[PDB]
This record gives structure tokens, C-alpha cells and sequence, in this order.
């Protein structure tokens, strides 16, 4: 609705972040279309070798119905996951905007 | 592809 | 494979001319994601101000089938407008290397 | 954005 976008591949996730109007932070978690309950957070940054580029992290599922990027911290949705980083940058290569 | 996040 | 990319913007494709063994009439001919049949020739050149730079030509779609950048001269095919703009830049920037 | 060509 903002952030979430189902069916939202890496190369469509890319340009869309990449367009005018994001800055760094910029970001969208998107469920792939073919593996429902596979999520991937998308995110711009800068990348001092290649300039403006978009970092992709595979968000993972445990058993119990949480998620997780770092092993280290879990959380039980998405909004949890996506507030914690926006508060955080916690091991991401940088914190997300909104 | 992805990005490794310890 | 060689020169014709399917599933690359106009981003991924400079990054990819723009790489090191590459030269001037370095070309890729790349098919747009979003909107299949629309192709793009994108051609690396020589820019007096910017130094190498990646230029960028819409392939315009004939009725019945085939291709043309300039309405001066059409083709059947991309294999034909390649082996074309290889043969003589032709109003190209640059003629392609391949 | 696309280089025009005569």
C-alpha cells in the first residue's frame, strides 16, 4: 500500500526505487508472485564504487510465523520488521526512511 | 543477489 | 546472448558498456521488461564534456514486422539493423563493434 | 533519454 507490494520482482522492485522522487532509505518489502510467504526487503542506497543502487535483503521465516533478515533479531510481522530498521540501521546499509 | 547481513 | 539482453534497463545496460574491455561501438540491443517488443539500441560513445558515455536509441516497430531507428531505412529484422549500423554508423553516433 | 537520429 506504500511498502508492500506482492508480486514485485528484483528487477521491478529496482525500478522503482531507483526513480526520481526516493532518496537513500528508500524502500519496499515484496512478496515474490511464484513462492507465497517469500518476502525480500529492497532498498536504496549509494554504493561509493557504482553510485545510486538498490540493496536486497532476503527476509526469512521461521515456524513459528516470524521473520527475520539478521539471525539476531526476529520479529513477529512485517511492521515490526520494518519499524525496528526504520529506528536502526542495526547491520543494514542504512537505516529506512518513512 | 543478496545481501549478507550478519 | 552476445549482443541481444532481455530484462535489462537502461541503467544495468550502461553499467555493462561501460565496463572495461569494452570500447566506442560497444552496443546491446535490450528488450524492455515491462513491455515486451519494445527494444532499445544502446551503443557506448565519446562525449567531448563527460568522457565515455552510453548512448540510447528506440527501436521503432514496423506494422509488419520489422525495425528502424531512422525512417530512412528499415529492416526485417534486428540481426539486419545490427549488421547494418556494424557496416557504417549511418546516422549512429558511432558504427557498432560486433 | 533516446538519441534522435535524422
Amino acid at each position: 500500500g506504500s511498502w508492500f507490494f506482492k508480486n514485485l520482482s528484483r528487477k521491478d522492485a529496482e525500478r522503482q526505487l531507483l526513480a526520481p522522487g526516493n532518496t537513500h532509505g528508500s524502500f519496499l518489502i515484496r512478496e515474490s508472485e511464484s513462492t507465497a510467504g517469500s518476502f525480500s526487503l529492497s532498498v536504496r542506497d549509494f554504493d561509493q564504487n557504482q553510485g545510486e543502487v538498490v540493496k536486497h535483503y532476503k527476509i526469512r521465516n521461521l515456524d513459528n510465523g516470524g521473520f527475520y533478515i539478521s539471525p539476531r533479531i526476529t520479529f513477529p510481522g512485517l511492521h515490526e520488521l520494518v519499524r525496528h530498521y526504520t529506528n536502526a540501521s542495526d547491520g543494514l546499509c542504512t537505516r529506512l526512511s518513512r | 543477489q543478496f545481501e549478507e547481513i550478519p
